[PDB]
């Protein structure tokens, strides 16, 4: 769920 | 009189939120016709949320959160997160809003992108009274730090902390407002109202979102998950 | 910065009492608790009854503060009809035991979150009422400072089909003033009280979209409001 | 248009 923000927030 | 932390810590959140004002292609606006309208918008919001996004991760604190309440707070902030980026690139002559480097849209493109009036008006009559109050940099990157940690949001886990993370920003914006204009003490009380003003139009977003579902346009599967019922 | 200007301190006495006042006339008959399909309908009816009762004590105090008379009409009725669900959680929050997590809406009785289910509400807008009422008493405001928060909360230019929003946020002014004031006299050592405060009518806000929700949701479910109450909350 | 309301406000 939300992977969006999970996706960006792992980024990096 | 501000701290010596303070004053770097205020000037780190203008750097990062520079940083990220900086730091693109999207599907080009025509000239289906309504469809590639819609798309071109959505593109516009997915790249903001990843500013966002990119900007909260830069905020001192926010990563002392969980990655659950990390989500829970963006999660509700980013449209309000961008309507004060919007509204802070609102140029009072033209009535327009300008997006990336050169794009300029107005109230009208917004009804030919398949918007309707019950959203876009109030988006202006937001931006007008974001200029009335005429932030600075220093205000405006404040005022976001402060809309990021509110422990009131929807299935947060620590309130807790998350309110206390919110302090030290609440009381650099106190401060920078009693210095920078000594005059006005209720110019504190107007921004904050306007985190209210914010609720509301997070609200009304929604509906706009739901309208969009009878309307036969649908959002990228990465913004539903982030707006839809 | 010791003392208020005596007409802040006149000011807060008359919204004192003009809120005690409203109160004990509200005091001066609802269908009663069911101790079944008819019970369902009876325990909402029970709700919307109590509901109606508080719509009434908050106009009755809203035409008390001054200057609001002195408004449009039309304003008068724009002001109340955002103001009122935002009041109301507001005094729910001011009868909330945090103790046992229930509400007393009469004498002694108390709603707990089971109650306000039985009563056809549906939990996303029940555990935010009880969040809020349990985050106001962490704030622990005092008489004086409810009374400012809510004159305040009504002067919102803000609101939707407010024509004169300047008159409006003319008025809000002297009542957000005295509430700074207060709350640096009363608690001068917590400089962040009135930030605080002011950051509930933001929750109010988002409270008041939950609602409207429930209010649709009760709609697809059959349960339609009493005249009043549909006269301010229906679309 | 809301007229118990407009009664309540005219009260007295
Ligand atoms: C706040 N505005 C907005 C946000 C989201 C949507 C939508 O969510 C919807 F129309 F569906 F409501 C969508 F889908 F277009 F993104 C529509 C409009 S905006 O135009 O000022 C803006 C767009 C992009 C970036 C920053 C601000
Ligand atoms: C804020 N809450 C509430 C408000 C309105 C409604 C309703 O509007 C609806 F259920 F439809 F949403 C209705 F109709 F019951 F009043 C339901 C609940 S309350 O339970 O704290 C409360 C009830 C009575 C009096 C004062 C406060
Ligand atoms: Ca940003
Ligand atoms: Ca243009
Ligand atoms: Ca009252
Ligand atoms: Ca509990
Ligand atoms: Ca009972
Ligand atoms: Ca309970
Ligand atoms: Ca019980």
């Amino acid at each position: 769920d939300h992977q969006l923000l999970r996706y960006l927030l792992d980024k990096d | 009189q501000l701290t010596a932390a303070q004053e770097l810590m205020i000037q780190q959140l203008v750097a990062a939120q520079l940083q990220c004002n900086k730091r693109p292609k999207v599907t080009p606006w025509p000239l289906d016709a309504r469809q590639q309208r819609f798309a071109h918008f959505t593109e516009l919001a997915i790249i903001s949320v990843q500013e966002i996004v990119d900007f909260a991760k830069q905020v001192p604190g926010f990563l002392q959160l969980g990655r659950e309440d990390q989500i829970a707070l963006l999660k509700a902030s980013t449209i309000e997160i961008m309507l004060l980026e919007t509204a802070r690139r609102y140029n009072h002559e033209t009535e327009c809003i300008t997006f990336l480097k050169d794009f300029t849209y107005s109230k009208d493109d917004f009804h030919r992108a398949g918007l309707q009036v019950e959203f876009i008006n109030p988006i202006f009559e937001f931006s007008r009274a974001m200029r009335r109050l005429g932030l600075d940099d220093a205000e405006y990157a404040l005022l976001i730090a402060i809309n990021i940690f509110s422990a009131d949001r929807p299935n947060v886990q620590e309130p807790g902390r998350v309110e206390a993370l919110q302090q030290p920003y609440v009381e650099a914006l106190l401060s920078y407002t009693r210095i920078k204009r000594p005059q006005d003490q209720l110019r504190f009380p107007r921004m904050l109202m306007k985190l209210v003003s914010l609720r509301t139009l997070s609200s009304v977003h929604s509906e706009q979102v739901f309208a969009l579902r009878l309307q036969d346009k649908k959002l990228p599967p990465l913004l539903s998950e982030i707006w839809d019922v």
